[PDB]
């Protein structure tokens, strides 16, 4: 269907590709290496429960007062 | 949503419900306009009755 040149990526000569840099002494920084710096939220979960309760309650209070 | 009691939006809001304030303003204006006339009439009647008898 397609020629071998198109498959292998070169007509006559295979050109050298410059390898990827590593930056020895530190972690790689790529779009896929970000969980090393940003994990899932784990510090303020209980505060999340409390604040969701208080938000629901205060909103319900003011909505009922407005409606009434 | 829980406090409103409605899942779509508030109730008793809208120009149909806001216009009732202006309707009340006009109704009170008319009511005071008629009440002043009626009170003046009744006061004239009472001042007549008193100055005739007393
Ligand atoms: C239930 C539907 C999902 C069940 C399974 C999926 C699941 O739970 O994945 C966890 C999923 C994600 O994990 P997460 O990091 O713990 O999320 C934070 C919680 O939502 C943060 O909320 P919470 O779950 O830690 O507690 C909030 C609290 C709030 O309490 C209240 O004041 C609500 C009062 C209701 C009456 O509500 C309750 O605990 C129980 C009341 C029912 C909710 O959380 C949820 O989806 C559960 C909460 C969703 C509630 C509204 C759904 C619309
Ligand atoms: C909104 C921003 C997305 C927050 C995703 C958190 C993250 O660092 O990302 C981490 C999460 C998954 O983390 P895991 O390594 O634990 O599977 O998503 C990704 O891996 C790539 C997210 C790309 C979008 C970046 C914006
Ligand atoms: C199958 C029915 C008949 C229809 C046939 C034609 C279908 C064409 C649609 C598929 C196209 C795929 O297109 C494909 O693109 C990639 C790019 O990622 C090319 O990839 C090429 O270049 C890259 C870099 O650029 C080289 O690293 C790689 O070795 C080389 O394959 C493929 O050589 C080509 O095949
Ligand atoms: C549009 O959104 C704005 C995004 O801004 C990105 C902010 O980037 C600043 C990142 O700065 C740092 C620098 C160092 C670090 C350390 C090395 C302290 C983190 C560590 C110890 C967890 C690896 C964390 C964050
Ligand atoms: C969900 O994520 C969205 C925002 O992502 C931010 C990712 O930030 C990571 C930043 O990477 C760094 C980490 C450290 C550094 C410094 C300069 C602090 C490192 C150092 C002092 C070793 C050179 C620079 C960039």
């Amino acid at each position: 269907p397609l020629p071998n040149a198109v498959v292998q990526g070169y007509t006559s000569v295979r050109g050298p590709k410059r390898p990827l840099d590593h930056f020895y002494g530190r972690t790689p920084l790529n779009i896929d290496t970000l969980w090393h710096w940003v994990k899932f939220p784990h510090r303020y979960d209980n505060l999340r429960f409390a604040v969701c309760f208080w938000a629901f309650l205060v909103s319900a209070h003011f909505a009922n007062k407005k409606q009434r | 949503i829980y406090g409103r009691g409605s899942l779509y939006g508030y109730r008793f809001d809208g120009e149909i419900h806001r216009q009732e304030a202006q309707n009340v303003i006009l109704y009170k204006e008319k009511e005071a306009q008629e009440m002043a006339v009626v009170m003046e009439k009744l006061e004239k009647e009472i001042q007549e009755w008193l100055k005739t008898m007393e």
